RNA sequence: GGCGAGAAGGGAAGUGUGUUUCAAAGAA
RNA sequence: GAAGUUAUGGUUUGAAAAAAAAA
RNA sequence: UUUUAUGAUCCCAGGCUGGUUUAAUAAGUCAAAGUUUAGCCGGGAAG
RNA sequence: GCUGUGAUGUUAAGGAGCAUAGGAAAUGCUACACACCUUAAUUGGUAAUGCAUUGAUAAAAAAAAAAAAAAAA
RNA sequence: AUCCCAGGCUGA
RNA sequence: AAGGGGAUGUUUAGCCGGGAAAAA
């Protein structure tokens, strides 16, 4: 149910990130999956 | 009030940073058919996005909710445990 | 003095014994649950016997209809037209009124909460609300 | 003909992959997608490390021999990465001093974008370079993957290609992984106080190299 | 029922003594000309807009949740419209009483921390629960991480409010129960209150070195320097400005100016803030310092570098503190990119 | 290794789309 | 992010569900 | 118990919005509704 | 020593060409600008873009020395 | 469950 | 060349996190 937890610094500093577009987030979720961080499994 | 980030979330990067990636399991409209008709030629029509650590599942599927969507949003899901 | 849990073996027997994966109307889960007693017993060892109205009144206020998707059945049923509440169509139409059937993780966590509540409705330091904003100067 | 990717290999060290039917993951849905991972094989571009190179070698029994198995550590200078030329130097390259050169760069001399303008205009016309002296050698897969720590210091290379001078003209970091050791042109000198019985002069020739 | 907690109160009662026992009194509580006040003050002798009131307990020990409702609609009618009230037992008296005492003598604990000895021995705890405290945190490190710290050497970050932040910063006695901590305490569940007996709500703690701190007669005016100033270290000890000038230069690190910092003690590693001319070449300095590390192997959380920033300070003869300061346009030193 | 990348979509949806009137804070 | 927002054409062929009872 | 001639139940067809000049005492906003670079929006899948 | 094996399943929601139906619904470019992406940087790049052909469905194609202004009395 | 990790910590 | 062409020569063990295949 919840979010993969970040600190509230991360929160305040992603303020004017842009969003991932379409191929950007298509190669978010790519095999490989080489980007992926600790304790941030989709499934898990 | 409306949110920040949105529909994405801020989650930590094989590199030691941070990024936005859109929600899991993807939010999808199964009232319609998939298109193209031609989509099953290559991809799983019947794909299914699991959430289980070790032995515990969960059965979450996000579907739209009636309106005001408001903070919480146009999708939601029951509480399904295994 | 102190708030025992409750057995999920006790509510396990409840939710089944209510139910005769498996998703028990509010109504029926409401009333077993009242039947038992349990509330009961977890305020004599926290005056009056707890509420069919009181129940309800928990569950309005704990707003677990929407937590839970539990109009995801109007559109369902209704379609495009559900997204509207009532008297957004001016035309008119038919809303399902049907109250949440919970599972039973949905049930163990509203009997949680539910306790909590009468607990705290009674302690002099309560877990929830112990703040309230001033509004006279 | 046309040219297309190669199929996609595993490396050596690992066991097979089932692979996916479909090249990339909007196939051919969006024909201009460019996967992050995909393998980098048109001229003038280094595959990449533990991905797409170093890919299982098969051969019919016929042809195999121990040669076979040099083929790592035999690779041109140009190719040869730091961990392939150490594995066969006295204390696996320990104790002595590496230093990358990049003048021979596979991009820099080959593909559609090797000629393109830069920032200072084209080439007309002694050297202080990075030296690695590695001190901690663990191979994971002979000869070219290692998991190596040691010193990076500045160094002073000069007029014999060039030769180091003075390996610790300022010091860096006492214990590090060496920089760009996935692949490169490396070249090593061995220390002032080496031992005639780990580095072995070499051995007289022949004085009459009868045929 | 021990006592409340009023917050967000107005400059205006938390100066006047009179006017807030005058308050209290109408509400019920009796101020003696019976319940005690505390304020929260500073080393400045500023009300940070925080009291805290006991109520007599030989008596209110027989109260009960309709008492409680009553005084605290009272309290709450009374009080100004804006500063919020909650009920406090025995434990929220006791952090209570903590975080004024920590908020008063903040600045002598963050120059302890900043002793140059203990730069690779401070880690950084978030998100900590405002129920803890140092004992709690004490506690929390040994059953998480078997790492036993001084619970003396704890500090809390706190608000402009004067509420403790949910960041902690605790001085671990080695550089090995520091790695030790960073390496146990990820994504740690922690209880976050003792109610009824029974532990509830869940909170997912984390450590880092994220909070550096150097007190020392070289650095105070270094900060004012230039706005975009870069820390590092974990360098050999005998390299000189213009060594490292060098050194950077090689390693493709390119600072407008170089500062060596040197303290009685421990040449094994020299430090140098780079300062450098946009904040854009500070930011991508910085990104190429973690592909460095990455490509390095040294440890994630081991001390490699940091963005200069000096602490807020507040002055005596201020009338406005320059961290609440609305005026300030140092923003336009840092332009926004997607 | 790092950023950007939808042949610039008309394939869904009628009380919907959009329009008009508003509102949106970190460093708490 | 919220609150309000007249329907039109195809001529249209007024009651629809729930509940109760039934077996 | 909830909708319903203020059109419920229930078919088919259609995304919406803006564009300055604009003759005649018909204009001080082009005056019930007619647009043309554009504005807002328009799922998901290598399992 | 002697068949083979090692991720070895690759082309439409797009484009172009050719036909069908219809009264009819589309062609060339070396493109010094803007904008955008990238960078440490007017560091590097483009074909969105900008130009030209046809189309006959729109304009301009009258008046002022020293001025580029001037209801041109 | 032990194939990989230029990801980590621990063992008196 | 009686006698060094001799002798010594089992695999570090856990925990967390991330990735791939099989299975689901």
């Amino acid at each position: 149910l919840p979010n993969p937890s970040v600190p509230r610094a991360a929160l305040v500093a992603a303020r004017f990130l842009r969003p991932p577009g379409r191929f950007k987030r298509a190669e978010l979720r790519e095999h490989p999956r080489s980007k992926t961080g600790a304790f941030a499994n989709l499934v898990k | 009030a409306p949110s920040v980030h949105g529909d994405f979330c801020v989650v930590r990067r094989a590199d030691g940073g941070f990024h936005l990636v859109p929600p899991y399991p993807p939010r999808i409209n199964r009232t319609v058919e998939p298109y193209p008709p031609s989509a099953g030629n290559f991809y799983e029509l019947n794909r299914q996005f699991k959430l289980q650590w070790k032995n515990v599942e969960y059965q979450f599927v996000p579907k739209l909710l009636p309106r005001p969507w408001g903070r919480a949003g146009p999708w939601g899901g029951d509480l399904v445990r295994i | 003095s102190s708030l025992p849990c409750l057995l999920d073996s006790e509510l396990t027997a409840i939710f089944q014994g209510a139910a005769a994966k498996i998703t028990v109307s509010s109504n029926r889960l409401f009333k077993a649950l009242l039947q038992s007693g349990i509330l009961d017993r977890d305020l004599t060892g926290s005056r009056p016997v707890v509420e069919f109205q009181k129940l309800c009144d928990l569950y309005e206020e704990g707003r677990f209809y929407r937590t839970w998707a539990g109009g995801a059945h109007i559109l369902k049923i209704s379609g495009v037209k559900g997204l509207a509440p009532p008297g957004g169509n001016l035309k008119g139409g038919i809303i399902d009124g049907t109250p949440k059937h919970m599972s039973y993780e949905e049930f163990r966590t509203f009997v949680h909460a539910v306790r909590v509540w009468l607990r705290d409705e009674r302690s002099p330091v309560p877990l929830c609300d112990a703040t309230v904003r001033a509004t006279g100067s | 003909e046309k040219e297309v990717p190669p199929p996609l290999k595993s490396g050596i060290g690992e066991p097979k992959k089932t692979g996916y039917k479909f090249p990339h993951v909007f196939f051919p849905y969006k024909s201009r997608y460019r996967s992050p991972h995909r393998q980098r094989w048109w001229p003038g571009s280094a595959p990449r490390f533990l991905l797409h190179s170093h890919p299982k070698r098969w051969a019919p029994r016929r042809d195999l021999s121990f040669a076979f198995f040099a083929f790592h550590g035999l690779k041109p200078f140009a190719e040869k990465n730091l961990y392939e030329l150490m594995h066969s130097l006295p204390l696996r390259g320990a104790s002595s001093f590496f230093w990358r050169e990049a003048d021979s760069d596979p991009w820099k001399h080959l593909g559609r974008k090797a000629n393109r303008l830069q920032a200072r205009g084209v080439r007309t016309q002694g050297r202080k370079q990075l030296v690695f002296s590695p001190r901690e050698i663990y191979y994971k897969r002979r000869p070219f993957h290692a998991l190596v720590f040691g010193r990076l210091s500045v160094g002073q290379l000069g007029a014999s290609s060039r030769v180091l001078k003075h390996p610790e003209i300022i010091r860096g970091l006492s214990r590090v992984a060496p920089p760009q050791a996935s692949l490169g042109g490396w070249k090593w000198r061995p220390p002032k106080d080496a031992s005639r019985w780990i580095f072995r002069p070499k051995f007289p020739l022949p004085f009459r190299p009868e045929l | 029922l021990e006592g409340f907690l009023l917050s967000n109160l107005p400059p205006e009662v938390t100066n006047n003594q009179q006017l807030l026992s005058s308050l209290l009194g109408r509400a019920g509580l009796p101020v003696p000309p019976s319940a005690s006040i505390l304020l929260q003050r500073s080393r400045l002798g500023r009300t940070a807009g925080r009291c805290l009131v006991l109520l007599p307990f030989p008596s209110s020990a027989f109260l009960t949740g309709e008492d409680r409702k009553a005084l605290q609609t009272r309290l709450a009618a009374v009080l100004p419209a804006g500063s919020t009230v909650t009920a406090c037992d025995r434990n929220d008296v006791e952090n209570c009483i903590e975080e004024f005492e920590r908020y008063f003598f903040l600045t002598e604990d963050l120059q302890r921390l900043g002793v140059p000895s203990n730069l690779r021995k401070v880690v950084t705890l978030s998100p900590v629960p405002p129920t803890y405290g140092r004992r709690e945190v004490r506690d929390l490190l040994r059953e998480h991480a078997n790492v036993d710290v001084d619970p003396r050497d704890i500090v809390f970050r706190f608000r402009k409010d004067g509420v403790q932040g949910d960041t902690c910063y605790v001085l671990c006695r080695s550089e090995r129960d520091a790695g030790v901590v960073l390496a146990r305490i990820q994504e740690t569940a922690v209880p976050n209150r003792v109610h009824y007996g029974q532990l509830f709500g869940c909170s997912f703690l984390w450590a880092s070195r994220s909070a550096l701190f150097l007190c020392d007669s070289q650095l105070d005016y270094l900060p004012a320097r230039s706005p975009f100033q870069v820390f590092t270290t974990g360098w050999e000890g005998d390299v000189s400005e213009e060594e490292f000038k060098n050194l950077a230069y090689q390693l493709r690190l390119f600072p407008k100016a170089v500062r060596k910092f040197s303290h009685p003690g421990g040449e094994d590693v020299s430090s140098f803030f780079l300062e450098f001319h946009r904040m854009r070449d500070a930011k991508l300095t910085m990104s190429r310092l973690q592909l460095l590390r990455r490509r390095w192997r040294i440890g994630a959380n081991t001390p490699f570098f940091g963005f200069l920033r000096m602490a807020d300070l507040r002055f005596e003869d201020d009338v406005k503190f320059a961290d609440e300061d609305s005026a300030a346009d140092s923003d336009l030193d840092e332009p926004i990119d997607y």
